């Protein structure tokens, strides 16, 4: 491919989560209800790194990750999956280029500057070789427009026991500079049936530099509580384990906590390192003298 | 590892009798089954006799029946085959093998052998 | 394919008749774990995984929950809450060879046991001791990978077996495995015995435009009860009340 | 009584190719069978007893198999030193220890 | 080496009767024989498969069993169009597809 | 249901060659073996050769070794068998057998036959 260099080099940014990043944990029905729920979620109040001119560089995938973008003119397309890219293992590729939204998992052979020219969109410079294909998925074509921001675009991207599941919504915003303060609750999108194994990932951006910059975040296995409207719509959530008022919360399974005092858990120290103590005798005691026998 | 050596071994008249003896001593000799294997000159091996741990069950091959008479010393770590009424086809070659059991008649094979000695039986110089 | 190497096929949207892999008699070994075989028909099932490897005839017991061994430390690896059928057959017409059918493979020798439903497929040289392999075989140089030397003269424990081995998961997603029932048109506000998906029980169905599930199959209250269903065939939400009880 | 036969007399291969040897007796012996290799120069010795069962300090190259009435060698390799002639013994029978003729193996 | 024999050359039987033929084998093959139907105008058919396994498709008048060294075919209705010469096959010994002689077989 | 049909049968004279031609259409021709069958004019069938699924290994019938050169074609779905260097014994009828299994030399026996092929070795018109 093409190796761009023109890049300023600049240390990642932080900012703030807030309350985002929750979605529904399974496909049931409920509603007017407060559901206390054990999965992979991102912590509330948490620090999410920032990049940025263009910027994509080779990001870890621990457990999950929360996408999230703004821009005007679609400036970003897809994601490339993977654990090594280079035709050793099985990597995935998302693409929702101008024709339809494709999904390929066969092992390319990636370049280290994967990326898309175009306002018309003519360059495709992100692969050169493809062997072993094993699923291929496309979407209905559509036209997609290549020309502060308006709307905000959310992602959830998690593997587990071969499923690659994901989630997403589109939000309006009136913010330029800086992640909403609020809810939203992310409705799931499609369900993968494939296998692949992965710890790292890389987006793709779209000669001209325009406004693109995205967020990234991680999930970890946290208990939230959530709350249904009549509508069956979540509308709130509480991180179970932020602060002691939470967990209190947790507790009494409400939103709404009286004054008094409460008891939540337990207090137990923690072992250091293990300690084995055994006696000094060394000696093979004749277990085929007993076995070796020729008369029994 | 164990060691196997046999002597005796010459050239005598027919009708004469010779002896042989199998000396052991890397093993444990008191507890072991022991035979005796025939090598034609010209042919494939053949069993001729065996013998127990203790001298209690003797056998002997079809051919040899009423001619030989293996014997056997658990004090000296040695065995021993009387060979008598010798005829014109025992020229061949006697190894001393060692069973892999403690009985004669044993699905158990022939574990550890030796060299073999060399006879012969004919009218020469 | 071969042992370590063992192939796996995705099955959804199926007719799935078992009445006839059952009654079969081509199958010597058919053992199934958390499902009675005769009930088979009459589930749903949302995914099924089909596994398939030829092995030698010693080993299919190790092919089970809970087992030690070789083939199973090694090879393939069971879970112990493994819900499915297990299924093997004699293959000596197949795949044995009078100069030794050498194009199956297991594996001797590996770090440490792998864990349940995983593949392993490098080649890489095993290092039993301390001196470097460099990628050359030699001393302390041991491929792990061993050939098996079928011949159609093998004994009866050394016939190859082929192996095919079928899991089943259930969990809150649509069903897309059900068996040969046909359907019956459904009747609203009186108590029936309804099946949908296999989810039987009784109760009283009414229609519930109240209820909106976007993309939600079913919905459920505080005890493990349904509340509300989708019909499979026209899609609209049901509400599910149970029959009016009391004493005398 | 009871018969013991050797199908192959004189082979001939090459230090890289595989060989088959083929043992036949007259009866059913139930996996009771034993292979010899016999150095031309010194004292015969034993590789494999049992059907498919393989002695303690011999290469892993050989490997044996086979039951009923029908048993077979194989060798993988074939190193250099593999010269010898190899007899099939059976260990079940009335007739004490019946050894099987020759098979002579020599390398070109 | 491994032979194969045929105990009937020609046989008579009518519409109505039950016809038996038996194939021997100079060795153990270990119920790994074939049985063909050889039409004297078209091509070959295979009826049984191993010792006793009948082949898809075709009538289940032929009847096959037997296993270790002797076997057995027989025909229970006798079909007017079950005229033909039939020959079993031995696939287990180091001879490869071994066939045996000829089994003409007249109705009268 | 499956066809196989041959050609390239004839006369020629001893000494000769000729080759052989068998399409099939009627099955999966890329993973099936197959085989050549002879039967005589006046005897029973006879096995030839044979060729496995991939062409890695070809075994041969004792009296034809050295002479007959058996090939194949997975792209057309057909097989051939040159014939080299005939002479007076074989003017027999030539079948094109398919194999059950994948394999040259397996317990499964050949399922599907065809019609054969009428060749002779002579000096005539
Ligand atoms: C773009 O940069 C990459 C490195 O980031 C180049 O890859 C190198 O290619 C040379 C051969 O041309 C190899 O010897 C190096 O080992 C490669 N580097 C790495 C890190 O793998 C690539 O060639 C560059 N492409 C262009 C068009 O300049
Ligand atoms: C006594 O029995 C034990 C039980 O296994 C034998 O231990 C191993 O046997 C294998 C078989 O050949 C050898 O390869 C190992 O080297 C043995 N282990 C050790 C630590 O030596 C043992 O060999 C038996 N005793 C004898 C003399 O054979
Ligand atoms: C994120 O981490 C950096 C360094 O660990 C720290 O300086 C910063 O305050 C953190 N931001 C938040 C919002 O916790
Ligand atoms: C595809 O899989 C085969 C399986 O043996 C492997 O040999 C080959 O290298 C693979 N190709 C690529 C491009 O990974
Ligand atoms: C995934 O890859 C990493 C490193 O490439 C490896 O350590 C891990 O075992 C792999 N896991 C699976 C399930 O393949
Ligand atoms: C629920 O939906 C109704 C319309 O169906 C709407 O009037 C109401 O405001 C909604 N309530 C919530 C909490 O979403
Ligand atoms: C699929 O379901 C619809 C529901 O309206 C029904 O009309 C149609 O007949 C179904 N398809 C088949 C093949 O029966």
């Amino acid at each position: 491919c093409v190796n761009l260099t023109t890049r300023t080099q600049l240390p990642p940014a932080y900012t703030n989560s807030f309350t985002r990043g929750v979605y529904y944990p399974d496909k049931v029905f409920r509603s007017s209800v407060l559901h206390s729920t054990q999965d992979l979620f991102l912590p509330f109040f948490s620090n999410v790194t920032w990049f940025h001119r263009f910027d994509n560089p080779v990001l870890p995938f621990n457990d999950g990750v929360y996408f999230a973008s703004t821009e005007k003119s679609n400036i970003i397309r897809g994601w490339i999956f993977g654990t090594t890219l280079d035709s050793k293992t099985q990597s995935l590729l998302i693409v929702n280029n101008a024709t339809n939204v494709v999904i390929k998992v066969c092992e390319f052979q990636f370049c280290n500057d994967p990326f898309l020219g175009v306002w018309m969109e003519s360059e495709f410079r992100v692969y050169s070789s493809a062997n072993n294909c094993t699923f291929e998925y496309v979407s209905q074509p559509f036209l997609m427009d290549l020309e502060n921001f308006k709307n905000l675009r959310e992602f959830v991207f998690k593997n587990i026991d071969g499923y690659f599941k994901i989630y997403s919504k589109h939000t309006p915003i009136n913010l330029v500079r800086d992640l909403p303060q609020g809810f939203s609750a992310l409705e799931p999108l499609v369900d993968l049936p494939i296998g692949i194994n992965i710890t790292r990932f890389q987006t793709l951006l779209a000669w001209t530099a325009g406004a693109a910059a995205y967020y990234v975040g991680y999930l970890q296995p946290r208990t939230f509580l959530l709350k249904y409207n009549e509508n069956g719509t979540i509308t709130d959530a509480v991180d179970c384990a932020l602060d002691p008022l939470s967990e209190t919360k947790c507790t009494l399974k409400s939103f709404t906590v009286e004054k008094g005092i409460y008891q939540t858990s337990n207090f137990r120290v923690q072992p250091t390192e293990s300690i084995v103590r055994f006696p000094n005798i060394t000696n093979l005691c004749p277990f085929g003298e007993v076995f070796n026998a020729t008369r029994f | 590892e164990v060691q196997l050596v046999e002597s005796g071994g010459g050239l005598v008249q027919p009708g004469r009798s010779l002896r042989l003896s199998c000396a052991a001593s890397g093993f444990t000799f008191d507890d072991y089954a022991m035979h005796w294997v025939r090598q034609a000159p010209g042919k494939g091996l053949e069993w001729v006799s065996g013998i127990s741990w203790n001298s209690d069950s003797i056998d002997y091959a079809d051919s040899v029946k009423g001619r030989f008479t293996i014997s056997r010393d658990n004090a000296k770590n040695s065995l021993y085959l009387q060979m008598n009424s010798l005829r014109a086809e025992d020229t061949a070659l006697y190894y001393c093998a060692k069973d892999r059991g403690y009985e004669i008649l044993t699905p158990a094979s022939f574990d550890y052998w030796g060299q073999g000695t060399l006879v012969t039986v004919s009218s020469a110089s | 394919a071969s042992v370590y190497a063992w192939n796996r096929k995705r099955i959804s949207n199926c007719v799935a008749d078992y009445s006839v892999l059952y009654n079969s008699a081509s199958f010597s070994t058919f053992k199934c774990y958390g499902v009675s075989p005769t009930k088979l028909n009459d589930l749903c099932f949302t995914n099924v995984y089909a596994d398939s490897f030829v092995i030698r005839g010693d080993e299919v017991r190790q092919i089970a929950p809970g087992q030690t061994g070789k083939i199973a430390d090694y090879n393939y690896k069971l879970p112990d809450d493994f819900t499915g059928c297990v299924i093997a057959w004699n293959s000596n017409n197949l795949d044995s060879k009078v100069g030794g059918n050498y194009n199956y493979l297991y594996r001797l020798f590996r770090k440490s046991n792998l864990k349940p439903f995983e593949r392993d497929i490098s080649t890489e040289i095993y290092q039993a001791g301390s001196t470097p392999c460099n990628g050359v075989e030699g001393f302390n140089c041991y491929f792990p990978l061993q050939s098996y030397g079928f011949q159609p003269t093998n004994g009866v424990g050394y016939q190859p077996y082929r192996v095919v081995v079928l899991s089943f998961e259930l969990l809150h997603a649509p069903a897309t495995v059900c068996g040969p029932k046909k359907s019956t048109n459904l009747v609203k506000n009186k108590c029936v015995n309804f099946n949908f998906n296999g989810l039987t029980g009784t109760g009283v169905l009414t229609e519930s435009n109240k209820k909106f599930l976007p993309f939600q199959q079913f919905g459920r209250d505080i005890a493990d009860t349904t509340d509300a269903v989708r019909d499979p065939q026209t899609l609209e939400i049901l509400d599910i009340t149970p029959c009016s009880f009391g004493g005398v | 009584d009871i018969q013991m036969t050797q199908s192959p007399s004189s082979l001939s291969a090459s230090v890289g190719d595989r060989v088959t040897i083929t043992c036949r007796a007259s009866q059913s012996i139930s996996s009771y069978l034993n292979w010899f290799q016999h150095k031309p120069g010194k004292a015969p010795k034993l590789l494999i007893y049992g059907a498919s069962s393989l002695q303690s300090g011999v290469p892993s190259r050989f490997s044996g198999s086979g039951s009923g009435t029908d048993f077979t060698l194989t060798i993988s390799s074939l190193q250099p030193e593999d010269f010898a002639t190899y007899y099939c013994q059976q260990s079940y029978s009335t007739p004490p220890y019946t050894f099987g003729q020759g098979t002579k193996l020599e390398i070109k």
